[PDB]
RNA sequence: UGGUGUUGGCUCUUGGUCGCGCCUGCGUAGGAUAGGUGGGAGCAGGCGCCGGUGAAAUACCACCCUGGCGCGGCUGGGGGCCUAACCCUCGGAUGGGGGGACAGCGCUUGGCGGGCAGUUUGACUGGGGCGGUCGCCUCCUAAAAGGUAACGGAGGCGCCCAAAGGUCCCCUCAGGCGGGACGGAAAUCCGCCGGAGAGCGCAAGGGUAGAAGGGGGCCUGACUGCGAGGCCUGCAAGCCGAGCAGGGGCGAAAGCCGGGCCUAGUGAACCGGUGGUCCCGUGUGGAAGGGCCAU
RNA sequence: UGCCCGGUGCCGGAAGGUCAAGGGGAGGGGUGCAAGCCCCGAACCGAAGCCCCGGUGAACGGCGGCCGUAACUAUAACGGU
RNA sequence: GGGGGGAACCUGGGGAACUGAAACAUCUCAGUACCCAGAGGAGAGGAAAGAGAAAUCGACUCCCUGAGUAGCGGCGAGCGA
RNA sequence: AAAUG
RNA sequence: CGCGGGGUGGAGCAGCCUGGUAGCUCGUCGGGCUCAUAACCCGAAGGUCGUCGGUUCAAAUCCGGCCCCCGCAACCA
């Protein structure tokens, strides 16, 4: 055990404010690395109704940062202002035989449509069930990849609801300034509340909560 | 059976004041599409190519050549 | 009426604002009034002489107010417009708050 | 709100809650009477057809089910997922919708009726390439393909070998 | 149109607004300018 | 047709709902039973990472599912047996039979419903009907101001651009004859000759290289309070607009900017919806609901 | 007294899909010093009807098109789509 | 005791349409026409579980005002305290 | 299983 | 005289709204299986997309005029 004494730390049938929780969600986690802090929202619909799934990113006012290696697949000087974007890996239809045969190590996965055909052609299935294939409701399709690229390192995540229905997506640092990511969760929820499929009959988001990447998840009232 | 029979309601365009005609500041003095005429002296022109007077004066025509057609307004001296 | 075509019933009523159910709002009415005419009168104007005379009548709360040279006298009002409140402080009365 | 005499084959519309398409348009005035427009439609998903009459008035309420092509990308639940090759969305069709979802491929171009974004009808080609996996090299022999259907083929065609099968008939139309 | 759609401006935290026309497909995803409230003056502005 | 009233005895039996907690999820392959999905390089022993596996990987935490039992409250579904309401009957009965809390009937619910009722089923139009047409832009007709008809001739629109908008600085075309590696007959280059035949997102027209065209740097005046004075005009609308204020953009400055070279890209009121605002707020305070601005 | 049950009708389907009152109250809001009083309100349980699966013609009804081809020609028993 | 009659007037129980909206359905005409029951020289109404903002008035009916106001309203026609 | 000369 | 749809390899049909892709079946020629012919198996060729214009960077496709095509109507007298 050790999460007993760790656990203590969160009233099982309190509702808390965000900044409730974001004080809290600091002395909820406590690792050797940190922690970043998770988020998630049982969002009132149904999977079968192909419709109602939710695919969107938000730029993020605070946290997020160059954790991840994207990769823009382009043809032209596009890959000047990817490379210039911060485009960690860069090369077309020649690239996509790194990652073909082998190859696996970035996270995200920019691109412009004139070379996007190919790609999905002979990367489907590979990434495909990966959801780093690029798509445009998770914008990671385009020409203006600059910003793009340039915007996945400020603050910038997606979050494809799952087949359970729900939703969860990282807001931040556990080590982070106390009302950042209060400020940075309202900024997901905010975005996931704006995104609601026309006929979800109910109640939207029904449980949703602030957790730390290794452990504790205070459940919170998402309008707070 | 036909496949006409269409138009657009007139816009009454050309000069709307002549030389020689005494005008108030805002005067619209000419309605045109391309800029059959332009812009002088007191004379400012609109986005829809409309001049018209900018002081109380009088209206002239100065025709320059190839250098297009003018239409000034000499104020009240 | 007529044509068949939309009287000019195509103004719209930005007269917002007229029509709760109950109905009106029972407040007090203020009646205009000018110095410029309690001149007629020297003694001590107070509402209803006022009435009585032939200006204000049942309307109610008197508010002496406006145009016109005041005058040496006493006058009982319900309200006075800062104009008048003046005029009269070249010497008069101002009998404000009123009402029991 | 589209009428009827302004009808032509191909024009899209909402039946009865359904979706049709007229194929089958003609003006009829006889006698006096107003006139009157008869037509024949046919199910955008199911095949169902139902020929039709209606006065010169009556509206109808023309649909917006355009045909873009999309593609396929992978399996997942019981659904197949594909691609405009357009504008790149991505489209979770449910296997029903998906004509001969099997006897496909995840990786081929096919056909889809998008109606507000969302296909009704899923259909690859009247033949497509497929690599058999599966047969004993023993004449009218049984054959997997790669996509797990299986199929009737002649001998030669043995283990490994691509052919080409009408998506239609899952049929043996020749080798690659 | 679709692709078009109407859009405003609101002062960021606040009211006021714009309402002009993003256009989405092409340069969208979001945005946001400089522009006059009512009151006070100029600020950014986002979409909504 | 559900819920209730009239409507009552006695039992038999099954679920469904969420709250929570514990389980649970078994083809290859992987020293193995992989529910998803987001985190994840860590949480005298170990674990994952890493390597291998597969579509996916593996810990520890999340959320939440599939289906399962456990208590806590909440709701239902029927199976029978009864007799006394209610119904039908019986050589005429405060009684006996049969049905039986069903039906019938009362209030209420959703639905089917030309059996019946009220009505609607446009105008122009070389008669009517059928066809075609109906608003907006351009050209002609249109008779050298404006305006002007016809089921006269001929075409467009119901949009579009975050640069195709401001500003400041730069640049000048289409074609034609040479001349040139891959190179049509114009890909790119060089030389002349070329005032506009190019271009100006789209119809046509007027316009325009002493830019309205092309390119680049900053920007967002696609400002808010205003609006003298006019065009057009039956009304209603539509269009131009100098100057002032606030607060900005560009420029050294002069200045320029309250969208777009210009004429189409549209929709009165009503009724509602969203923000804002604090204006009214049915004795008082406060709400309910309105109003004004915006959309 | 032939053939067609895809469409409509009627008949039959103790499962599913949408389903109205009503039940249920997470949770929310207006007021009150407070007990309270008063309003919204999600999960979920709620008939028939419709969808959906089948049947059905002495039920409403429907019952193809273009090419080619035979010892002269014609024509087409035949074949193609 | 009752029963039937009585020109209008009266109360109560029922209750239209043509019309107007320059169609029409809500609305209007109108709780009118008419039918039925009853009442009587009259009938109804009538001593506050009223009004409604006034330290207020004080059954009821009836006329004049308030008032075409407040309002109501496919916020239309128009109805109207 | 499998037509004809 | 209008009303709508149609002219795409030899035949019969896709493709045309959503301009850059010629899809199908039979037929044809080549080659196998047979003594041979069918069938059957292997492989190949073939389309000014009715023409004449225009629009576009480009058209089977969008736009107009014609030419043939198929079906529908022509009523009150
Ligand atoms: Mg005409
Ligand atoms: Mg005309
Ligand atoms: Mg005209
Ligand atoms: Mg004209
Ligand atoms: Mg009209
Ligand atoms: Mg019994
Ligand atoms: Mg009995
Ligand atoms: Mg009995
Ligand atoms: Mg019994
Ligand atoms: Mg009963
Ligand atoms: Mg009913
Ligand atoms: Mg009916
Ligand atoms: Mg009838
Ligand atoms: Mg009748
Ligand atoms: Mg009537
Ligand atoms: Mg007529
Ligand atoms: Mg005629
Ligand atoms: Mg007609
Ligand atoms: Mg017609
Ligand atoms: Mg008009
Ligand atoms: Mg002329
Ligand atoms: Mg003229
Ligand atoms: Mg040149
Ligand atoms: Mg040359
Ligand atoms: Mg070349
Ligand atoms: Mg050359
Ligand atoms: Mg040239
Ligand atoms: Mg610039
Ligand atoms: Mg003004
Ligand atoms: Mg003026
Ligand atoms: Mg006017
Ligand atoms: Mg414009
Ligand atoms: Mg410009
Ligand atoms: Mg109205
Ligand atoms: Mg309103
Ligand atoms: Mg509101
Ligand atoms: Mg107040
Ligand atoms: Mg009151
Ligand atoms: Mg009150
Ligand atoms: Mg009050
Ligand atoms: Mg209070
Ligand atoms: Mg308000
Ligand atoms: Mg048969
Ligand atoms: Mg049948
Ligand atoms: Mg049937
Ligand atoms: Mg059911
Ligand atoms: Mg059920
Ligand atoms: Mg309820
Ligand atoms: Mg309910
Ligand atoms: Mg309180
Ligand atoms: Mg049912
Ligand atoms: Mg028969
Ligand atoms: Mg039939
Ligand atoms: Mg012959
Ligand atoms: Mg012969
Ligand atoms: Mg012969
Ligand atoms: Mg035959
Ligand atoms: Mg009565
Ligand atoms: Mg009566
Ligand atoms: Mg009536
Ligand atoms: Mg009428
Ligand atoms: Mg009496
Ligand atoms: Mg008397
Ligand atoms: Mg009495
Ligand atoms: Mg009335
Ligand atoms: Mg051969």
């Amino acid at each position: 055990k050790r999460y007993r004494a760790l656990l203590e730390k969160v009233d099982p049938n309190k509702v808390y404010t965000i900044d409730e929780a974001a004080r809290l969600v600091k002395e909820l986690a406590t690792a050797k690395f940190d922690e970043t802090v998770e988020v998630h929202a049982k969002l009132g619909i149904d999977p079968r109704r192909s419709d109602q799934n939710v695919r969107g990113t938000v730029s993020l006012p605070h946290g997020l940062g160059k954790q991840v290696r994207v990769l823009a697949i382009a043809k032209g000087e596009k890959i000047k202002e990817a490379e210039e974007a911060g485009a960690d890996y860069v090369g077309g239809e020649e690239i996509i035989q790194k990652i073909l045969d082998g190859w696996m190590d970035f996270d995200a996965v920019v691109a412009t449509p004139d070379v996007m055909g190919a790609v999905g052609s002979k990367l489907g299935r590979i990434l495909g069930p990966r959801g780093l294939l690029p798509n445009p409701k998770a914008g990671t399709v385009g020409f203006n990849i600059g910003e793009i690229i340039r915007e996945i390192k400020a603050g910038r995540i997606e979050f494809r609801n799952d087949k359970t229905g729900a939703i969860h997506a990282p807001v931040g640092k556990a080590s982070f300034p106390p009302e950042k990511l209060a400020d940075n969760i309202r900024a997901f929820i905010r975005a996931l509340e704006a995104h609601k499929p026309e006929g979800a009959k109910g109640t939207f988001l029904r449980s949703v909560y602030v957790t730390t990447t290794m452990g504790p998840s205070v459940r919170i009232n998402p309008h707070s | 059976s036909t496949r006409n029979g269409r138009d657009s309601q007139a816009k009454r365009l050309g000069v709307k004041r002549y030389e020689g005609q005494v005008v108030r500041a805002g005067n619209i003095l000419v309605r045109q599409r391309g800029t059959r005429f332009k812009p002088g002296k007191n004379v400012g022109m609109g986005r829809d190519f409309t001049l018209f007077a900018l002081v109380d004066g009088v209206v002239e025509f100065q025709d320059r050549g190839r250098l297009g057609r003018y239409v000034h307004v000499r104020p009240l001296a | 009426f007529e044509g068949g075509r939309s009287t000019t019933l195509m103004r719209l009523p930005k007269r917002g604002m007229q029509g709760q159910v109950p109905g009106e709002i029972k407040r007090p009415r203020y009646q205009g009034v000018n110095l410029k005419d309690l001149a007629r009168f020297e003694g001590e104007v107070t509402p209803e002489l006022l009435v009585r005379a032939g200006l204000l009548k049942k309307g109610y709360r008197l508010k002496i107010l406006g145009e016109g040279e005041a005058k040496p006298l006493k006058v009982v009002a319900h309200a006075f417009s800062k104009s008048a409140l003046e005029k009269l402080k070249a010497a008069g009365g101002e009998p404000v708050l009123l009402e029991a | 709100m589209i009428s009827v005499t302004d009808l032509r084959p191909g024009t899209k519309v909402k039946m009865d809650g359904g979706l049709w398409e007229c194929v089958e348009y003609q003006h009829q005035k006889l006698g006096r009477g107003g006139a009157k427009v008869v037509a024949k439609f046919k199910n955008l998903e199911t095949g169902a057809t139902v020929e039709r009459t209606f006065n010169s008035g009556e509206k109808l309420e023309d649909i917006y089910v355009e045909t873009r092509e999309l593609q396929y990308l992978y399996p997942e639940g019981e659904e197949m997922v594909f691609m405009d090759l357009e504008t790149y969305e991505q489209f979770a069709v449910p296997r029903s919708r998906v004509v001969g979802a099997e006897f496909f491929k995840e990786g081929m171009t096919a056909l889809g009726d998008m109606y507000e974004g969302q296909p009704i009808k899923v259909t690859p080609p009247t033949v497509v390439e497929l690599k058999v996996v599966d047969t004993p090299p023993g004449g009218s022999k049984p054959a997997t393909l790669e996509t797990g259907a299986v199929v009737q083929v002649p001998l030669f065609v043995e283990p490994g070998e691509v052919i080409k099968v009408d998506t239609r008939t899952g049929e043996y139309v020749g080798r690659a | 149109v679709r692709i078009k759609l109407l859009l405003e401006c609101t002062e960021c935290k606040r009211r006021n607004y714009a309402t002009e026309k993003n256009k989405r497909n092409t340069p969208n995803k979001l945005e946001l300018r400089k522009y006059c409230p009512w009151c006070r003056k100029h600020t950014v502005h986002r979409e909504v």
